[PDB]
């Protein structure tokens, strides 16, 4: 992942939690109302994968932006004049204002 | 980079530069799907207008500015070229009125 | 059933005028909570045979087994004390509900952990109740944050830090102070 893609990651990522809760609410349901040890049995086995995996992925995102060394200030700009696309494109605007 | 209480971003819009800088407020817009960003402007639109006053002050010589035209495919990107156009012609016609000080010098005024 | 309930017949009261000493018992035997095999009650049986053996009330009874309901803080004219209890022994007792002239009423004597249980469930009720009908309205959002609907909002109307580099008053808050200043100016 480079740029935006680690981003991106956390962006696909965003839809992996919100259901989880959908597990832990069979969770509950596992004895709750199906009154099965199986079902949690299973579900242990995955409401701590599909939380604490995406936590490690979360944290290995932030530890690897930490690699990745992205400085947090922002830099005041100096009042900028132009850049060069900006001038020559300015100058075919000047063709154009001919 | 790092906005203000609008936990949004702050973009500089004005990253082809100018004078004064410029940064946008980008703002979601509910109504939009995409999310529109403005400034501080009052004003819908803004160039600069020429002309010549005649004795009576009446037309002769006249034109108004005009950008080249971006065509990127993101209409987000065309109006951070359109807030970049307009901080433009705010610091280059600021700047010169700002300059205007000393025109009586040959008769400019 | 048992709290502050009504049970009340009054003329027998305005037959007797109040309360005396042992007719407090006469009117509690008007009440439920009069026992049948109570001392009192089975020595009332005693009264339908010996009827002169019982003497006051509490030497006839706590030297017998059984429940009974002695007498032992008078509050007149009003109130007065009366335990429940049951003899085991012409010696031992085991006492049970206060039951007391409540005027017009007698009750047994309320636990505290029923009332502190109805506070705690009363409390944590509200609690609860404060989580129905009203939470999840403030809508979270990571950019947002919470959100508050409204057909119109009027009424009224981890983040950032680095960015670009009213007062509905027209400071009429300064005003305002220029006005205490000003009102003993003259006399200030």
């Amino acid at each position: 992942s480079s740029d935006t893609q680690q981003v991106q990651n956390i962006l696909e990522l965003e839809a992996k939690i919100p259901d989880i809760l959908s597990s832990a609410g069979k969770c509950i349901e596992a004895i709750q109302l199906n009154n099965s040890l199986e079902d949690f049995r299973k579900y242990s086995k995955e409401f701590l994968e599909t939380v604490e995996f995406i936590s490690t992925g979360l944290r290995r995102q932030a530890l690897e932006l930490e690699k990745a060394e992205v400085p947090v200030v922002s830099l005041q700009p100096k009042k900028r004049y132009a850049s060069t696309p900006l001038s020559n494109l300015i100058f075919d605007q000047s063709s154009k204002l001919i | 980079f790092n906005s203000q209480g609008s936990n949004h971003l702050s973009v500089q819009y004005s990253c082809l530069g100018g004078i004064s800088l410029g940064l946008g407020l980008i703002r979601m817009k509910p109504e939009s799907k995409s999310f529109e960003v403005q400034s501080s402007l009052l004003y819908s639109q803004a160039a600069l207008k020429i002309s010549i006053l005649n004795k009576d002050r009446d037309e002769i010589g006249s034109s108004t500015w005009s950008w080249p035209s971006q065509n990127c495919n993101s209409v987000l990107l065309k109006d951070i070229y359109k807030l970049q156009e307009i901080l433009f012609e705010m610091d280059i016609w600021n700047s010169l009125l700002q300059e205007a000080q000393s025109c009586g010098n040959q008769g400019v005024n | 059933d048992l709290t502050s309930i009504q049970w009340r017949m009054p003329e027998w009261v305005q037959s007797m005028g109040g309360l005396r000493t042992e007719n407090v018992l006469e009117y509690f035997s008007q009440s439920p909570f009069y026992s049948h095999k109570s001392n009192n009650e089975m020595l009332k049986m005693q009264s339908q045979f010996n009827a002169l053996d019982l003497g006051d009330l509490n030497s006839q009874l706590k030297r017998l087994t059984g429940i009974q309901f002695v007498i032992i803080h008078e509050r007149p004219p009003f109130l007065w004390v009366i335990q429940k209890q049951n003899r085991l022994n012409e010696n031992e007792v085991k006492p049970l509900t206060v039951y007391f002239v409540c005027n017009e009423n007698i009750y047994m004597a309320p636990n505290a952990y029923t009332l502190l249980a109805t506070r705690m469930l009363n409390a944590t009720y509200c609690f609860q109740k404060a989580l129905t009908k009203i939470e999840k309205f403030p809508q979270y959002n990571p950019q947002e944050g919470y959100t508050y609907p409204k057909l119109s909002n009027d009424n009224l109307e981890e983040n950032k830090n680095q960015s670009i580099e009213p007062e509905d008053f027209s400071v009429v808050r300064a005003f305002m102070q220029s006005l205490h200043s000003s009102k003993e100016a003259p006399d200030v």
